[PDB]
């Protein structure tokens, strides 16, 4: 009703920083981002893994298959796949080597849901190795794969321009 | 006062952090362990880093008539 | 099979680093 | 040392002489006679970065202190963070 | 946070202050009195006013929190005083303690002053060759 | 806040990047980091450069080694 919000810099005490304005904190922008692990893990970071691994999948075509190195490709192993198949696996395990940075070492199972919650101190860590695992891992089958509805993807394309 | 509006429907409000949708789509276990093998991570990557890239250059170079440098 | 002596340099000079840049990673942590 | 510059002196009289620097330096501990009586060169050390604003003023004659202290924590640094 | 607002120090936003570590690690914050309703300058570029309550304001690191005095003594008041919170309770009493002002005399806790030799020709240089038996641990 | 880099301390439980620089070159100052005795230093230059010679005959061996099958002679 307000000003904008009942006025506050952040959530609530100004010794923190974050500034809350717009670009921040939104209803506007802030549910555009918690399906997924913006506020809140919903299921286990295991399927979260694959629209995350695809998503930026299928990108990374025309930035090396159309600005390739020597570009434009007559060759049926381009438009696609070609090498890239190697960013996806260069960085899939550019992450498995930061979940060393995780360890903390648990088999729970809670991605089904008992009392609403907060996952509370959810900030900070509290996802440990195993589960740092099972989205790198969604990372690979969303990497390699999310390369190929590219590539798969005959191509018409336009521009432009 | 009719402009005091009662707040015209006070919301509750605040709808949450409480609940602006359900959640995610029901494809899951249509992976289960469909890829595994970073779904059997219990001890590997030192396999993908021989593997994985030992076919992303063994072949990758080589090539059986140039077309050069 | 006719010219291909190409992998001592991947093996080194990408492979080779690959290794140690992640093993390496064992100044951060192993 | 871990946080061993000295900027010791012989008056350790601190008056118009000198006080600045972030907490480090709880002093006036006066030994049975040196003069203005309060004297040494620190308090628990382990706490504070590392200025000679220590001297800057207030004398050492013979050196003034400055980084040396190597084993460096952060809090030891501004910026752990 | 609100539901428990227990406030004192007033300021409005900033991008200066607290932020990830300072509760992962240590905490750090100061507290003082004052007169009547009064602007001030502040660490980390900003500025407010005062009042009371507790006067209470909490601070990224202690070399920020005494700086009120490097100015927030040209404002009078005898009286301020920061101490040192973890995300667990104590040990580090910081301006609690004995006494204080750093100039007076109660006992002497520390400092010492000396090595083993004082000032004197050290022109000897580095002694033995650092070997687990001879009184080079201080 | 861990414990690593194995012979100095102080530079071991360093939060910083420092932590890793300064790693990567104190290495060869043996005499007095930790893990030092006049015996230990001397022995611990003595198979250090026969860790020399060691590396200056795997210099040689490839320079006689691209010549002799091209590179013409
Ligand atoms: C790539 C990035 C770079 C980075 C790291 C940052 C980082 C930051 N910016 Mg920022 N900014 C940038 C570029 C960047 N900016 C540019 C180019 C502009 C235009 C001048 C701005 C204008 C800007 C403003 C006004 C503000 C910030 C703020 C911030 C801070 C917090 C805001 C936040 O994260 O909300 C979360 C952000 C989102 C949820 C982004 C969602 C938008 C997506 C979905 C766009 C999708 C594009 C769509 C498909 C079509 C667009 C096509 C094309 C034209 C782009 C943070 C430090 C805020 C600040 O100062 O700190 C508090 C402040 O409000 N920025
Ligand atoms: C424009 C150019 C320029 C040039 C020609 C150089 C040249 C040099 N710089 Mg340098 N530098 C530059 C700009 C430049 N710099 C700038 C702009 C900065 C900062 C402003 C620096 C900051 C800098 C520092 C701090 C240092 C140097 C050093 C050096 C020397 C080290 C050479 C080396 O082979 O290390 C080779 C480098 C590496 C092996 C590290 C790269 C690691 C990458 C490839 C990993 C990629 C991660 C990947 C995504 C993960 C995949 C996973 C996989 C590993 C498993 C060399 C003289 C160093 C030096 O003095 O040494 C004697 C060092 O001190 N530079
Ligand atoms: C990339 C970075 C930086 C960041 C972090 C943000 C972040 C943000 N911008 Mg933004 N912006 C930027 C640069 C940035 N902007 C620049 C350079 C411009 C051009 C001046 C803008 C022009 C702009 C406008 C006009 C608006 C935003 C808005 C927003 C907010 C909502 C995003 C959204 O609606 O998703 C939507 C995401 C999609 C993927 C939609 C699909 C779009 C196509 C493909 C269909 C968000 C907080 C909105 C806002 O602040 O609240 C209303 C909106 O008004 N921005
Ligand atoms: C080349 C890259 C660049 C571009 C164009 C994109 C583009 C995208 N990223 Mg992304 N991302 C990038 C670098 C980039 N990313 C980097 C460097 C990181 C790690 C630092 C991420 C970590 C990341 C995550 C976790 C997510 C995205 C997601 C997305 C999708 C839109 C949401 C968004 O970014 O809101 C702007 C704010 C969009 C395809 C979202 C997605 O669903 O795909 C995985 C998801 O939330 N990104
Ligand atoms: C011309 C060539 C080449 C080809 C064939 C493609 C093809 C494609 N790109 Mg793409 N891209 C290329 C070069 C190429 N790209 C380059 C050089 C870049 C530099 C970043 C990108 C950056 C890029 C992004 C960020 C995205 C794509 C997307 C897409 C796909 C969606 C088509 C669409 O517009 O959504 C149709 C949408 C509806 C019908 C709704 C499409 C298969 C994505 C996309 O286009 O989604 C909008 C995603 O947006 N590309
Ligand atoms: C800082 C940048 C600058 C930029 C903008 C570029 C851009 C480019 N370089 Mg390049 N290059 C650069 C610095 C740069 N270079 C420098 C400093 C060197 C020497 C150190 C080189 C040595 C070099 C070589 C040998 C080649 C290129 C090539 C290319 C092209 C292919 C990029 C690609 O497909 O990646 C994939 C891109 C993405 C995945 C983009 C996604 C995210 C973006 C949109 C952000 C592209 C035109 C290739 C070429 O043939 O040029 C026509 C060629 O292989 N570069
Ligand atoms: C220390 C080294 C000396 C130097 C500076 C070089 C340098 C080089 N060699 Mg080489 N080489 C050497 C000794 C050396 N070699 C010896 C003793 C042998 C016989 C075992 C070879 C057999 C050899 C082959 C077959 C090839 C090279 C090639 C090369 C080039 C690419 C790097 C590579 O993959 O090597 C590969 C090196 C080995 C298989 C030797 C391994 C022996 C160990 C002990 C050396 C590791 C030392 C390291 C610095 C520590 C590079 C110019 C490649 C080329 O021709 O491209 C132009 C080609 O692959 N070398
Ligand atoms: C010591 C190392 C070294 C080596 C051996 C290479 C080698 C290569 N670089 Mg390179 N590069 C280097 C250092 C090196 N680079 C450095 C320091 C830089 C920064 C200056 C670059 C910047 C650079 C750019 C911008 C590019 C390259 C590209 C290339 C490739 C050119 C030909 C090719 O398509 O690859 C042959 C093989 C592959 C790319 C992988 C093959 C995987 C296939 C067989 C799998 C498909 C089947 C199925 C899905 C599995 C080649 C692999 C280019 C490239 O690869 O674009 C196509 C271009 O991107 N480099
Ligand atoms: C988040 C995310 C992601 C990821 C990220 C990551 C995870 C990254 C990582 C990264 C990494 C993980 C990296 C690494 C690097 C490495 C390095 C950089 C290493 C190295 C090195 C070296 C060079 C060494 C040196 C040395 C030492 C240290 C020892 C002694 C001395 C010497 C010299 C030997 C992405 C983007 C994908 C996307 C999605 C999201
Ligand atoms: C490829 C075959 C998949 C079919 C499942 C059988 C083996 C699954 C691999 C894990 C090995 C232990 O076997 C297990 O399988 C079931 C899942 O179906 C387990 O059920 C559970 O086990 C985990 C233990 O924390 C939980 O996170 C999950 O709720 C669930 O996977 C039983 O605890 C046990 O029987
Ligand atoms: S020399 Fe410095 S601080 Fe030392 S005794 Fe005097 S003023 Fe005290
Ligand atoms: S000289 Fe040293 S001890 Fe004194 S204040 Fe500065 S940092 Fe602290």
């Amino acid at each position: 009703k307000p000003t904008y919000q009942v006025i506050q810099p952040l959530n609530g005490d100004p010794f923190i920083g974050g500034l809350e304005t717009p670009v921040t904190s939104s209803p506007l922008i802030a549910w555009y981002l918690s399906n997924l692990p913006a506020y809140r893990t919903a299921v286990n970071p295991l399927l979260r893994g694959v629209e995350v691994g695809l998503a930026h999948g299928f990108l990374l075509v025309g930035p090396f298959v159309k600005a390739g190195p020597l570009r434009n490709t007559e060759y049926a192993g381009a438009a696609g796949s070609l090498a890239a198949a190697g960013l996806v696996v260069i960085l899939s395990m550019c992450l498995t080597m930061y979940g060393i940075a995780s360890f903390k070492e648990g088999e729970p199972s809670i991605a089904p849901a008992l009392t609403l919650t907060g996952r509370k101190k959810q900030p900070d860590q509290l996802q440990s190795a195993d589960g740092w695992a099972k989205f790198t891992g969604g990372f690979f089958f969303g990497g390699v794969s999310g390369v190929t509805w590219a590539c798969f993807l005959m191509y018409v394309l336009d521009l432009p321009y | 006062d009719l402009e005091d509006i009662a707040n015209t429907t006070g919301q509750w409000d605040v709808y949450g952090s409480d609940a602006p949708s359900p959640y995610n789509s029901l494809q899951s276990k249509f992976f289960e362990t469909f890829a595994a093998p970073f779904t059997k991570r219990g001890l590997l990557l030192k396999f993908l880093i021989l593997g994985g890239g030992s076919l992303l250059t063994y072949v990758s170079a080589n090539a059986p008539q140039d077309v050069l440098p | 099979m006719i010219n291909l002596p190409s992998l001592f340099v991947p093996l080194v000079g990408l492979l080779f680093p690959a290794v140690a840049m992640a093993s390496l990673f064992l100044h951060v942590e192993k | 040392m871990s946080h061993s510059v000295k900027i010791y002196d012989t008056c350790i009289g601190c008056t118009q002489c000198v006080r600045a620097c972030p907490t480090d330096v709880l002093e006036m501990i006066p030994w049975g006679g040196c003069k203005a009586k309060q004297i040494a060169s620190a308090p628990r050390t382990e706490d504070c970065v590392g200025c000679k604003r220590c001297e800057s003023a207030c004398p050492t004659d013979f050196l003034s202190v400055r980084v040396y202290l190597w084993h460096e924590t952060t809090r030891s640094m501004g910026l752990a963070y | 946070e609100l539901d428990p607002n227990t406030p004192s120090p007033i300021f409005a936003g900033s991008t200066g202050g607290l932020l990830r570590k300072a509760q992962v690690e240590e905490f750090y914050v100061i507290t003082w009195e004052s007169p009547k309703e009064q602007i001030f300058e502040m660490p980390t570029g900003g500025a407010a006013i005062m009042r009371e309550g507790p006067n209470l304001l909490k601070l990224a690191r202690k070399e920020q929190c005494l700086a009120l005095g490097t100015r927030l003594r040209s404002k009078y008041k005898i009286k301020y005083q920061f101490y040192r919170v973890f995300p667990s309770g104590e040990v580090q009493y910081l301006h609690p303690k004995d006494g204080v002002y750093p100039e007076k005399v109660n006992p002497g806790r520390q400092g010492v002053g000396l090595n083993m030799r004082s000032i004197g020709k050290n022109v000897s240089p580095i002694e033995v060759k650092f070997t687990g038996k001879q009184p080079y641990d201080l | 806040a861990l414990r690593i880099p194995r012979f100095s301390q102080g530079i071991a439980q360093d939060p910083t990047t420092r932590r890793i620089w300064f790693g990567i070159a104190t290495a060869h100052d043996f005499e007095s980091h930790d893990d030092i005795t006049e015996g230990r230093l001397y022995q611990n230059i003595f198979a250090s450069h026969f860790g020399q010679l060691a590396i200056i005959f795997l210099w040689t061996s490839g320079n006689l080694f691209h010549v002799a099958w091209q590179g013409n002679f």
